[PDB]
């Protein structure tokens, strides 16, 4: 419907999902895409526990643990979120400047400074009609290849142990379930938004390891040479790729105002693309595994919160496995991380 | 399970004019194909990726044209150092499917065989042998149809045909055909003609012999 | 400079088991793919299989269920291996690895055949009269195993010209036709002999040609 279809070409429009949907088929092809199964399903969960949470008793996430927490451990709760904030920043800002390079071609920083002075300019349907439009452009081929051979002979979960096997993996699951979701008739068109836009992931995952996972050639985690070909398409990929980084930013910068309340500081992790040292196009995968270790000091506070004062969310079956899940998949990565 | 017919299978050349091999398609594979050169024995370093952008460390001569449904390699000025096999790769879905090939080889003016028919060895007699051996020597170009007959009738089966590669000396190619019997094969019997039609002659050339003398 | 190399040649007889060593060099192993591509001696060839790094095997329907594809990072060496029924598959195998493709192997020959070494049997291909000014005499190396032997021809007939017909099978053994010409004038008043040369069984065998 023209509800939940505008709902979530704008829920997910970020530039981490994009630029981790199209690693996954380039090294781990289909059988990554069981892991965005799991992305959606106990995000699903997450954000209806704080909308089971957003009413009852009613308060925003930092509201509450401002309540009834020690006051340093306030100021490290600030720390983790304020981390979280600044790297979903870092990933609109690099998203961002790559979408600027791959159109005008313009050095980052210089995409930076655009960025800089759209920041300026903000102060909808068309940014939806561009998302969906490539929404779509990647529902021509959801349909390509292989239907029952590659895809369900994948959608079962592997136990794969490789570092980058599990990195990815975390950064994909962990830039879904996004920690700004959780600082929150409305359940219907969310879940349905989530769960079209699923099908919006799998299609971009899959149709990035059929375009190339046997070809070899230059990796995909540029996202400059991630313009599919059916000409014109190609710049649509980036002008996508624009207006996803640059409503991400009001987005996640109004959201980083809500946990903060309750600007230019963001933008540090913005111009460290500076450093020249490294090539920025895979520090934003690990943007979405930071992003990731900041999810479990989001998610304990729910899980304690939700069974107190207030009536509902009496199930904690997925809900309370996907944290210790989750946290030892991070802690997996985390302690390899040397 | 898209294939890929190549034509021609096999293509002469002076060398001095451009060649064009074409790697026809099942279905479309867009611009993901690749264009291989090979020599006799040897491992076979990639020429053309995606038809249109031209390979790491690949001489200009050649270059990749087409869209769609089929393409076409293209070599101008062959320069001697292009003769041999040919491959195309698609390499869109699984599987990959390689094309039909092509050997390209050197061309020249025609040549007529130098035929000569052989009796069984006298050793390979005792031996319970009876190859009829019937050389084929010097002939342009590489096409003949050989044919026995044992008393007439044609001998389709129990031949075996061998060519050389295009000959070093004057690019003239050369075959053998032996016509292995057992003993009554060979002499419920009475004579062994060898023809050979080709291109040259419209009367097929013919060498014989006959059991007696 | 970016180089690979392959296992030496195999002969393995049938319902036997055998692998074969690609091993890398100049590139990582571990970031790049390795395809498969098989040769016969001379028809052509088509797509094997890929060994994705981190053993992510994937096999062709043509050739599923027979083959299998070992890996080692330890020293960069992607395996091989075939076993159950060997049913005479032979052919040159081939491997590849670079992000465009184009770092090939040199390939290793397999040779498939029940047949136990045997030393050749060389037959005299005498004209049994001789058009025109040269006459054309023969030599069969016959029922011979393994491959290739290399005939020689002594001769000192002023002008000669020889030539060696590619080794074929006939009934699981090979066969040679082998050319040579001589002006008649010095046949048969100077003698023109067929030397075949067979290493693997020792025997050479210097066969006159006689009329
Ligand atoms: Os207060
Ligand atoms: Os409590
Ligand atoms: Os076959």
């Amino acid at each position: 419907f023209l509800g939940p279809a505008v709902i979530a070409s704008i829920a997910y429009m970020d530039p981490g999902n994009f630029a981790t949907n199209i690693e996954g088929g380039a090294r781990y092809g289909y059988s990554l895409l069981w892991v965005i199964l799991a992305a959606n399903l106990m995000a699903m969960v997450i954000q209806n526990l704080s909308a089971n949470l957003g009413i009852a008793s009613g308060r925003n996430l930092p509201e509450l643990i401002r309540e009834r927490w020690p006051r340093p451990l306030v100021w490290f709760y600030w720390i983790q979120a304020e981390l979280v904030a600044m790297a979903t920043d870092l990933a609109e800002f690099l998203g961002a400047a790559l979408a600027i390079q791959l159109l005008t071609g313009l050095p980052m920083f210089w995409g930076a400074v655009v960025t800089g002075v759209v920041t300026f300019w903000l102060l909808e349907l068309a940014v939806g009609a561009f998302v969906l439009m490539i929404g779509v452009a990647y529902l021509v081929q959801v349909v390509l290849a292989r239907p029952d051979l590659a895809a369900v002979g994948a959608g079962f979960v592997p136990r794969l142990q490789g570092p980058g096997s599990a990195y990815l993996a975390v950064g994909i699951i962990g830039a879904t379930v996004m920690p700004h979701v959780i600082y929150l008739l409305n359940r219907v068109d969310v879940i349905a938004a989530m769960g079209l836009a699923g099908l919006i992931n799998m299609s971009m995952l899959a149709v990035a390891a059929a375009t190339f996972h046997g070809k070899n050639v230059e990796n995909a985690g540029d996202l400059t040479t991630a313009y599919q070909t059916l000409p014109a398409a190609s710049v649509l990929f980036a002008v996508a790729l624009l207006a996803s980084g640059l409503s991400s930013s009001a987005v996640g910068t109004m959201a980083g105002d809500v946990i903060m309340q309750g600007r230019l500081i963001t933008m540090l992790p913005a111009f460290i693309v500076i450093l020249l040292g490294m090539d920025p196009s895979s520090v934003l995968i690990l943007s979405q595994v930071i992003l990731c270790f900041g999810v479990p000091f989001a998610l304990v506070p729910l899980l304690l919160f939700t069974a107190h004062h207030d009536v509902m969310g009496a199930l904690v079956t997925r809900r309370s496995f996907t944290v210790i899940g989750w946290v030892i998949a991070v802690i997996i990565i985390a302690l390899n991380g040397y | 399970d898209i294939e890929l017919t190549q034509s021609p299978a096999t293509l002469s050349v002076t060398p001095g004019d451009s060649v064009s091999l074409s790697c026809r398609a099942s279905q479309s594979i867009s611009n993901n194909l690749h264009w291989y050169q090979q020599k006799s024995h040897e491992s076979p370093r990639l020429l053309i990726k995606y038809v249109s952008q031209s390979s790491s460390g690949i001489p200009s001569r050649f270059s990749g044209s087409g869209s769609g449904t089929d393409f076409t390699l293209s070599i101008n000025s062959v320069e001697t150092e292009d003769f041999g096999m040919y491959f195309c790769q698609q390499s869109n879905s699984w599987p990959r499917t390689f094309g039909g090939g092509t050997k390209l080889e050197i061309k020249r003016a025609d040549a007529a065989p130098t035929v000569s028919i052989f009796p069984p060895s006298s050793e390979q007699l005792t031996s319970g042998g009876a190859s009829v051996v019937c050389f084929l020597n010097n002939f342009y170009p590489k096409d003949i149809n050989v044919k026995w007959k044992i008393d007439g009738s044609e001998r389709q089966n129990g031949v075996l045909n061998s060519w050389t590669d295009q000959d070093s000396k004057d690019s003239t190619y050369s075959m053998s055909s032996t016509l292995t019997l057992t003993k009554d094969e060979y002499e419920r019997h009475n004579s062994y003609t060898c023809e050979a039609t080709h291109k040259t002659s419209t009367s097929p050339i013919v060498k014989s012999f006959n059991r007696n003398e | 400079q970016v180089q690979l190399t392959e296992s030496g040649p195999g002969l393995v007889a049938p319902s036997q088991s055998l692998s074969i060593t690609c091993t890398v060099s100049g590139f990582s192993l571990t970031s790049y793919g390795v395809h498969w591509v098989r040769q016969p001696p001379g028809k052509g060839l088509e797509w094997l299989v890929v060994i994705w790094s981190d053993g992510s095997t994937t096999y062709n329907s043509a050739l599923k269920s027979r083959l299998s594809i070992s890996k080692d990072n330890s020293k960069s060496q992607v395996f091989l291996k075939m076993n159950s029924l060997q049913t005479d598959d032979t052919a040159m195998y081939y491997c590849a690895r670079e992000p465009p493709y184009g770092y090939w192997g040199q390939g290793t020959t397999l040779t498939v055949s029940s047949a136990k070494t045997t030393p050749p049997s060389v037959y005299p291909l005498a004209p049994g009269c001789t058009t025109g000014s040269s006459v054309t005499l023969g030599c069969l190396v016959k029922g011979y195993f393994p491959e290739s032997v290399t005939v020689t021809w002594n001769s000192g007939s002023l002008s000669s010209s020889v030539h060696t017909f590619p080794a074929l099978l006939q009934s699981g053994l090979y066969t040679m036709s082998s050319s040579v010409t001589v002006p008649s004038s010095t046949w048969p008043s100077q003698t023109v002999t067929c030397s075949v040369a067979h290493p693997a069984s020792s025997t050479t065998v210097d066969k006159k040609l006689e009329p």
